[PDB]
């Protein structure tokens, strides 16, 4: 073929590997920070549930 | 870690989000791969039971291609949206907190010095 | 003892079939099996692989090289510039540090 | 078609075939940069559809 | 206390070389008393004088390493001053591999000891140095 | 030879085989029908 | 939990009887009712880390 | 002139509970 | 290269669907036929290197690696085809799927842009060597001797995994494009070069190092045959390939981190050669040789410069065939008196003339006669050493006296002199055993006589 | 036994665990492990001899009192916060008790002294169920906790089940003591990433369970309790040393088998939270671990012992013991590397 579609295809290649390094720093630091704090959806761990609590007027006032 | 997402069905194996993304050829190089896992496993099956080999049970032969690749299928499927949720998640952070990862900016080679080191 | 075979003395093999050739002992697969190791290794191997290695042109780029030094240096010397400076980035596009 | 004990030879040109095209498919995944890489950079010629295909 | 054994690493190497000794000596014989505990539990003694003697074997011997270790450490850093340098805490090592080769009588655990324990402490000085942590928390 | 102890496995059972050939097909008959259902609802979803 | 086969169903086998403030018998609050009703609505959407 | 395959002496060493 | 691989792995089931009879000859021809199509990837008429996917590329370096990988194959295949000839056909098949399984992961490995994928099949390597070593082997300490080849490589090999598990985590892609065009010099601290320890000390247990090459005599004395070719030929090659990969990470620590290494290579190069001048088993004189031959590549790789890269490939792809070829010689003597002892047979040439030929090229080829690749990479290395220090020359004559010294000896006391009259089984030859050195011995004179090829990254 | 019992006890096992996952309950996760032990010991003492006696007696005495401790942690944390379950801001004593009661119960070291004589003392079967149904619901609590563990003694039993479980692995002629003491290092294995990203933990427990239920058919197809039985193989079922080889190959994590996937993105998992050393350490012992892999398989594959002038009937009759999964368990294992980013 050539020499031009080997240089190209190289360079195709070199920007797949750099946005991927760059995915996968993000993706550490954005699990640091998502941890650290839980601001996002992963790391969010349960809590009770709210809906099993009863509402209704009790026996007592002072519940 | 992603189980507490919100949105988060209990025990769904494909959300109707996974209909969004793209499903496999069906040609995928990994199903034709556990096609030949299933091939091989007929194959062991008939070596351990004093069987013929690529002469014996081709119904179950054609069963074993069909359970792999009809298995790897939808959890390819499924393993798909997993990750596309992942970059989902992530994108939409790094949008919401934009000051924990700054707008860089770098030099170029004329401008920084690093060290040069002899061979010699 | 513990009842195993004992160890088979030497065999030779030119006694049978004296055309052997070192692959089989049946007379055919020794041929068939020296026949196609020649044919194979050296008359399409050893001499098509030579011919297609000696016409690869510029091999890493080296009757090329020797081509554009000619006519640099002949641009160079025509015009007395410097043949080969000292410093393959000029200093027009670069910038140092104070102290 | 009686002792087709030589239809084995068909395996290895197979696997070569299959192997070129499979480069050939990969090296279509990759056209990006096809005529846009600073030392090349040409313009097509008016019948040209591709650069290197 | 933690902070007893944390004030090992207040004033460098070549300082306050009899605190940092028997700090590192009380170490040693904690560690030998678990090692007669684990002994003396598993695979015990005909008699309790036996066990008791196998523990004051045990527990004199890892106070042995443990004070050479600490004297030699101090010492290799007061002499050639350079307390970042993990080549002394290679020497006390191999000072405690000896130790553990005299009450053992072996050349061999000795010489042993000396490489294991040397490339140990070399390392634990690394580490202390560089910022290293055995047992972390969870960041990702 | 003819075996003197007639072994389980001289006959098939041709039920095995109907119920193999069968899920092997209905399997690749659903696989292409999800597969082009899906494909038409990534075009919809995502438009073109 | 591992397995949410409750939520998956609907059904509340044991998730009803988890905390205090969880219908009693005969409706008799129990003590720090209304302090456990607080955290557990306080801790709600957020979970862990930060309604810590 | 013929390869070793092992004997009694070899396979009785994994022939004691501790090895 | 996937037109490579893929009919390497088809001729598996060449080998497993074809009749008893028809099963050397066809995987031995189609063979051949990967040996020549892996010769497109020498089209390289530019400076940049082939890159045909994310998964493989090939550069000078792997390039000449690649197609030794697979001309080495078909002789493996004839070598192993004289023993293991009364046994069962499934265990021929077995061993020729074994040696076809070699042969795929080594190309992997040397066309891979990677470390992990490197790292995985240079360790997934092990397998069908220790497989050849243990179940093919006629000597009974076959096992003592695959247990040390496994663990030497894999207690090296498991710190160079942590290493580039940190690599990844501090860049992100591990790749091999990427990681030279940005390497951030080191801060020369004990954790670097702890890091620069882990990364080398598993290349330098496989090329091997004089402290830890242990496992290569044991291997070699009884490693078949064709296991004695591969781990001389390319198996330690896979070390020198991995420290010229991952050198180019590690500046500028490698001027104060590789003196040991030079120096124990230097010395012990003297050692093992001064082994080989006083032996009694002749595959381990050529085994001590090997190391001996391999300790100048460790040094040469250690000095980086170009000179010193050129000479190391060179060096690297004539002792793989000289090594080939004196193993083969000696396994055609061995396959008659069945003992590898030398004195034992000494006055050949009577019977052997022809044989005696390639005894006396080989030989000629293990010391440095000068057409050829062999001093060319001596030499360079050398002229390396030389350069970086005007001393080593001293140490480096030494190690030349020696070494036309053994290979004179071993001609001698295994061909020259009084024949072995109480010899009948000695027969005259094979036309197989003829071959098998003819093809060893013509790419010597072929390289030789066009070494454009045989160069690496720097020329 | 009858069929009434068994379906009794084998329901009774598969609801000890299915309890315990679906029950937010930590006193139904007491339940359901209760259930799994109450139901195990009559299947180790079916055959009523005095080694299937002293282990049954071993296993109930050894998982009573981890029991009662999780009991004692449970009940701690409902004086505490008035909740049946393990939310933060509980006391580190709690969860610490609690996790060395799991460890006990598990097998991990220094807890592990009883595993490997108890699965000595049974048959191949319910060395099987022992070793991988009766892992999951003790690690599904662990699973269900992970942030509120402590990274240290977590790591510290990991360790030492490493260590302890390739120093006594190595000299065992007894397969079902080899087992037991590989159980211990991937136990080790998993517990040391459990605190970091617990899917690993998961993705290590079913590797190890297709590894090993593969290992104990091959054990049982020939009633193969020693070396030297196993070493009589290439005469009665030959074609099972190269799976064999593979799965223990795959056992000790080598690289193209996907028993080095857990090992190598555990590592990975641990190198970004600067456990560094502590990897290197288990990663060099999981060498030792494979020593004695290396051996068995030498044993049994390529230097092929002495075999019996009685094994010649074994030729002459049939068998039909393989059950159509020993192939497919030991196929994904063996040969299900590169669906790695699909299994993570
Ligand atoms: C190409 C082929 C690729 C490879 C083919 C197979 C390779 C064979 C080797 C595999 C060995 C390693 C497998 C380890 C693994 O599966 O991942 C661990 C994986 C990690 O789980 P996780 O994401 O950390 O948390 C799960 C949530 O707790 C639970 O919540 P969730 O939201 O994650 O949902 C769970 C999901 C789980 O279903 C699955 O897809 C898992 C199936 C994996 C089985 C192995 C194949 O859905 C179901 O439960 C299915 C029920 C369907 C009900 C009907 C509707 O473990 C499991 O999920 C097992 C679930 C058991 C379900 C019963
Ligand atoms: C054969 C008859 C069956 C029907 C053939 C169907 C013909 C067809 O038209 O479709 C072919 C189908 C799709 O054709 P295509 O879309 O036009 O081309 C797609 C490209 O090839 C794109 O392919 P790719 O390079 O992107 O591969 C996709 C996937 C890779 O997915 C795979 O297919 C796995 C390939 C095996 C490697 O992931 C990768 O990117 C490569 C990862 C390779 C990981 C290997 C790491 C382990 C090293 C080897 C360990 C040794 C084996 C285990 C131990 C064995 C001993 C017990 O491609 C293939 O299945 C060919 C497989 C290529 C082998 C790559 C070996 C490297
Ligand atoms: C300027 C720089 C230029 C480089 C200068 C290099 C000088 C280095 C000195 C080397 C001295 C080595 C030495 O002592 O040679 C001993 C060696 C001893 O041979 P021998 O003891 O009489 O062998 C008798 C048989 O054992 C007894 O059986 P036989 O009597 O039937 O044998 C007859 C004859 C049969 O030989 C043949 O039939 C040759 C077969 C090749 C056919 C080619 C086909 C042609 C069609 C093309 C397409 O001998 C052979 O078997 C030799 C076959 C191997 C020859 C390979 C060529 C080596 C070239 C090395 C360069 O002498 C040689 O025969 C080698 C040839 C001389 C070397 C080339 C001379 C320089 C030519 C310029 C290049
Ligand atoms: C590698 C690990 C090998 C461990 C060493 C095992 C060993 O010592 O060899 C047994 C050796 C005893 O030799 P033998 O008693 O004559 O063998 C009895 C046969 O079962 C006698 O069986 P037969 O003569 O009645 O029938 C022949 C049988 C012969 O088949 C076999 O028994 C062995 C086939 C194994 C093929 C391995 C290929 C490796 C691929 C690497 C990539 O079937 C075939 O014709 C071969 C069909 C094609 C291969 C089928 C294999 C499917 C599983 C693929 C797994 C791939 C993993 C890699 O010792
Ligand atoms: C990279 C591989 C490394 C591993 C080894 C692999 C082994 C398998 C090898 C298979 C066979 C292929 C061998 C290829 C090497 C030889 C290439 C070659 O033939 O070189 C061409 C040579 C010189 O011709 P030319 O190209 O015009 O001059 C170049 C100078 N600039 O033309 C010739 O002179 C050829 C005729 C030489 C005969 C001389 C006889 C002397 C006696
Ligand atoms: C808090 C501070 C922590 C300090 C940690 C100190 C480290 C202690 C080292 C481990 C103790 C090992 C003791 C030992 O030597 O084992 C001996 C015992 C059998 O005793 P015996 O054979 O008679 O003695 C031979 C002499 N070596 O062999 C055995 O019975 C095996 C017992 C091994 C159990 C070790 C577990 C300790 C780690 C717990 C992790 C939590
Ligand atoms: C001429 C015959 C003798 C040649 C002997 C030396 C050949 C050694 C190198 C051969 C491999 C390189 C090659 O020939 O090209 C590979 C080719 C794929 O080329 P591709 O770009 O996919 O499509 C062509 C459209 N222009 O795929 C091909 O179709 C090449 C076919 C010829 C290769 C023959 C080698 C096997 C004998
Ligand atoms: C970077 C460099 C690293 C290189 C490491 C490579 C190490 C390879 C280790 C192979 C060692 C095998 C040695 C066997 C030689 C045969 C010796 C023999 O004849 O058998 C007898 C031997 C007992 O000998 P002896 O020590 O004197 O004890 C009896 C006296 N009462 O009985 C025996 O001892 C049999 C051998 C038992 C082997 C014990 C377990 C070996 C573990 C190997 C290390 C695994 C790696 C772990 C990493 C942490």
């Amino acid at each position: 073929d050539g020499p031009e579609k080997n240089y190209e295809k190289t360079l195709a290649i070199l920007q797949i590997e750099s946005e991927k390094a760059e995915l996968r720093l993000k993706e550490q630091e954005v699990r640091r920070l998502m941890r650290a704090r839980g601001d996002g959806p992963w790391y969010q761990f349960p809590t009770p549930e709210k809906e099993f609590i009863d509402h209704s007027p009790k026996a007592t006032p002072d519940n | 870690m992603m189980n507490g997402r919100p949105g988060h069905e209990p025990l769904k194996f494909l959300p109707d989000e996974a209909r969004s993304l793209p499903p496999p050829k069906l040609n995928d190089p990994r199903l034709v791969y556990m096609g030949l896992l299933g091939y091989c496993t007929g194959l062991m099956d008939n070596m351990l039971r004093m069987r013929p080999v690529m002469r014996a049970g081709l119904h179950r032969q054609l069963l074993f291609v069909t359970s792999f690749v009809f298995a790897g299928y939808f959890y390819l499927k499924r393993q798909n949206y997993l990750y596309a949720v992942k970059d989902h998640d992530m994108f939409g952070y790094i949008k919401l907190h934009p000051e924990d990862f700054p707008e860089k900016e770098k030099k170029t080679y004329a401008e920084i010095l690093e060290p040069f080191h002899p061979v010699r | 003892q513990w009842q195993e075979d004992p160890e088979p003395e030497d065999e030779n093999v030119y006694a049978k079939n004296p055309d052997f050739h070192g692959y089989d002992s049946d007379p055919v697969v020794d041929v068939w099996n020296m026949r196609a190791v020649f044919f194979f290794g050296f008359s399409i191997v050893l001499v098509f692989g030579t011919t297609f290695v000696a016409y690869v042109p510029d091999y890493r780029m080296q009757e090329w090289a020797r081509r554009e030094a000619e006519r640099l240096v002949k641009y160079r010397e025509v015009n007395g510039l410097p043949i080969m400076e000292s410093n393959y980035f000029d200093p027009s596009k670069i910038q140092l540090p104070e102290d | 078609q009686l002792l087709r004990e030589h239809w084995v030879h068909i395996l290895v040109p197979a696997g070569f075939v299959f192997g070129c095209y499979l480069d050939r498919k990969d090296d279509e995944k990759l056209t990006a940069f096809r005529n846009k890489s600073m030392l090349f950079q040409r313009e097509l010629r008016p019948n040209e559809e591709v650069t290197w295909k | 206390v933690k902070r007893f054994f944390e004030s090992y690493h207040e004033v460098p190497d070549g300082t306050q070389c009899h605190r940092k000794t028997y700090i590192t000596t009380a170490l040693g014989g904690i560690c030998g008393i678990i090692g007669s505990a684990y002994s003396v539990s598993l695979n015990p003694a005909d008699s309790t004088l036996e066990a008791v003697a196998r523990v004051g074997r045990y527990t004199f011997t890892a106070a042995a390493i443990g004070a050479m270790f600490g004297l030699t450490t101090c010492v290799s850093a007061q002499v050639r001053e350079k307390p970042d340098d993990p080549l002394n805490y290679f020497i006390g090592g191999c000072a405690g591999g000896l130790t553990l080769g005299a009450r053992t009588h072996s050349y061999g655990t000795a010489a042993m000891g000396c490489v294991y324990m040397g490339t140990a402490a070399a390392l634990f000085k690394i580490g202390k140095l560089e910022g290293w942590e055995l047992f972390p928390t969870p960041k990702v | 030879k003819f075996y003197v102890r007639e072994p389980v496995n001289a006959k098939p059972n041709w039920l095995a085989v109907g119920l193999s050939v069968g899920a092997s097909v209905f399997m690749w008959i659903y696989l292409i029908q999800t597969h082009n259902e899906d494909v038409l609802e990534y075009k919809r979803r995502n438009g073109l | 939990p591992f397995l949410d086969i409750q939520k998956k169903l609907g059904i509340s086998l044991d998730r009803h009887f988890m905390f205090l403030s969880a219908e009693q018998p005969y409706k008799n609050a129990a003590r720090c009712h209304a302090f456990e009703k607080e955290w557990i609505e306080c801790a709600h959407g957020i979970g862990g880390t930060r309604a810590k | 002139a013929r390869q070793w395959q092992p004997d009694i002496e070899w396979a009785e060493q994994f022939s004691g509970a501790v090895m | 290269m996937l037109k490579i691989i893929l009919p390497s792995l088809m001729l598996l089931p060449l080998t497993w669907l074809s009749s008893p009879k028809k099963t050397w000859t066809n995987v031995t021809s189609y063979s051949f036929l990967i040996s020549l199509t892996s010769l497109t990837l020498l089209w390289q008429t530019d400076e940049n290197y082939k890159n045909f996917s994310n998964m493989f590329s090939s550069d000078p370096l792997s390039t000449p690696l690649i197609i030794l990988t697979a001309w080495l194959l078909p002789l493996m295949l004839m070598a192993s085809q004289n023993h293991l000839k009364k046994d069962n056909n499934v265990l021929q098949k077995l061993y020729i799927s074994m040696l076809i399984s070699l042969q795929i992961l080594l190309i992997m490995t040397f066309s891979a842009t990677e470390l992990i994928m490197f790292y995985i099949l240079f360790e997934a390597t092990l397998i069908p060597t220790l497989i050849i070593i243990t179940r093919w082997g006629n000597q009974t300490e076959r096992l003592n001797a695959g247990i040390y080849f496994l663990f030497y490589t894999l207690i090296g090999s498991i710190p160079l995994l942590i290493a580039l598990i940190l690599i990844q985590n501090h860049v992100g892609t591990l790749n091999l494009m990427i990681l030279s065009f940005t390497t951030h010099t080191l801060d020369a601290s004990w954790s670097n070069n702890l890091l620069w320890l882990a990364c080398m000390m598993a290349f330098l247990i496989k090329m091997p190092l004089y402290g830890v090459h242990l496992w290569l005599p044991k291997a070699h004395v009884e490693a078949p045959i064709a296991g004695s070719m591969i781990l001389a030929a390319i198996l330690l090659k896979l070390g020198s390939y991995g420290m010229i990969r991952i050198s180019i990470i590690l500046d500028p620590l490698t001027k104060y981190m590789a003196y040991p290494f030079i120096l124990l290579s230097l010395w012990g190069m003297i050692m093992t050669s001064s082994i080989c001048l006083r032996q009694t088993d002749l595959k381990s004189l050529i085994a001590y040789s090997s190391v001996s031959h391999m300790a100048l590549v460790i040094a040469s790789i250690m000095i980086q410069t170009p000179w010193s890269f050129m000479g190391a490939t060179m060096l690297m792809i004539a002792h793989g065939l000289t090594s080939s070829l004196l193993f083969c010689l000696a396994n055609s003597n061995y396959e008659r008196i069945h003992s590898r002892t030398m004195i034992m047979a000494r006055g050949l040439q009577m019977v052997f003339p022809l044989m005696a030929t390639w005894w006396l090229m080989a030989s000629l080829a293990n010391l440095a006669l000068p057409p050829s690749i062999n001093l060319m990479g001596e030499l360079f290395i050398t002229m390396s050493l030389f350069s970086w220090s005007n001393f080593t020359i001293i140490l480096m004559g030494i190690n030349i006296i020696i070494t036309g010294m053994y290979s004179m000896y071993m001609i001698i006391t295994t061909q020259r002199g009084k024949l072995t009259n109480h010899m009948i089984n000695l027969q005259p030859s094979h036309t197989r055993e003829l071959t098998l050195m003819a093809l060893h011995m013509i790419p010597l004179i072929l390289l030789t006589t066009s070494p454009k090829l045989i160069t690496g990254l720097t020329m | 036994m009858n069929p009434i019992t068994l379906a009794i006890i084998y329901f009774t096992i598969f609801l000890g665990p299915v309890i315990t996952m679906s029950s937010t309950n930590l006193m139904l996760m007491w339940v359901g492990l209760e259930f799994s032990l109450l139901a195990i010991i009559p299947m180790l003492i079916n055959k009523k001899n005095p080694r299937s006696t002293e282990a049954a007696t071993k296993y109930f005495v050894t998982q009573a009192t981890a029991s009662m401790i999780i009991l004692l942690a449970i009940v701690l944390n409902y004086k505490q916060l008035g909740t049946w379950m393990f939310q933060q801001q509980t006391n580190g004593l709690i969860l610490n008790m609690t996790l060395m009661a799991l460890s006990m119960k598990l097998g991990l070291a220094p807890f592990h002294f009883w595993l490997p004589e108890v699965t000595q003392g049974i048959p191949l079967h319910m060395g099987l169920i022992l070793l991988t149904w009766q892992k999951i619901a003790p690690l599904s609590i662990l699973i269900q906790i992970y942030p509120l563990l402590n990274s240290t003694i977590i790591l510290m039993l990991a360790i030492t089940s490493i260590f302890m479980g390739a120093w006594g692995g190595l000299n065992q002629t007894q397969m079902r003591k080899i087992m037991a003491y590989s159980s211990i290092a991937h136990m080790g294995w998993m517990l040391a990433i459990l605190p970091y990203n617990p899917s690993l933990t998961l993705l290590n427990l079913m590797i190890y369970i297709i590894l090993t239920a593969p290992m104990f058919m091959a054990l049982m197809l020939n009633n193969s309790m020693t070396i030297n039985s196993i070493s009589l193989l290439w005469n009665k079922t030959p074609a099972m040393l190269t799976m064999i080889s593979l799965m223990l190959l795959s056992l000790g994590g080598l690289p193209p088998l996907t028993g080095f996937l857990p090992k190598w993105i555990i590592i990975t998992e641990l190198m970004k939270n600067n456990c560094l050393i502590m990897a290197t350490l288990m990663a060099m012992m999981a060498l030792l671990n494979l020593f004695f892999y290396t051996r068995l398989i030498y044993s049994t594959s390529l230097t092929m012992f002495p075999t019996n002038n009685n094994s010649k009937m074994m030729t002459h009759q049939t068998k039909t013991k393989p059950n159509l999964m020993f192939s497919t368990l030991a196929i994904m294992s063996t040969m299900t590397l590169p669906l790695a980013p699909q299994l993570i």
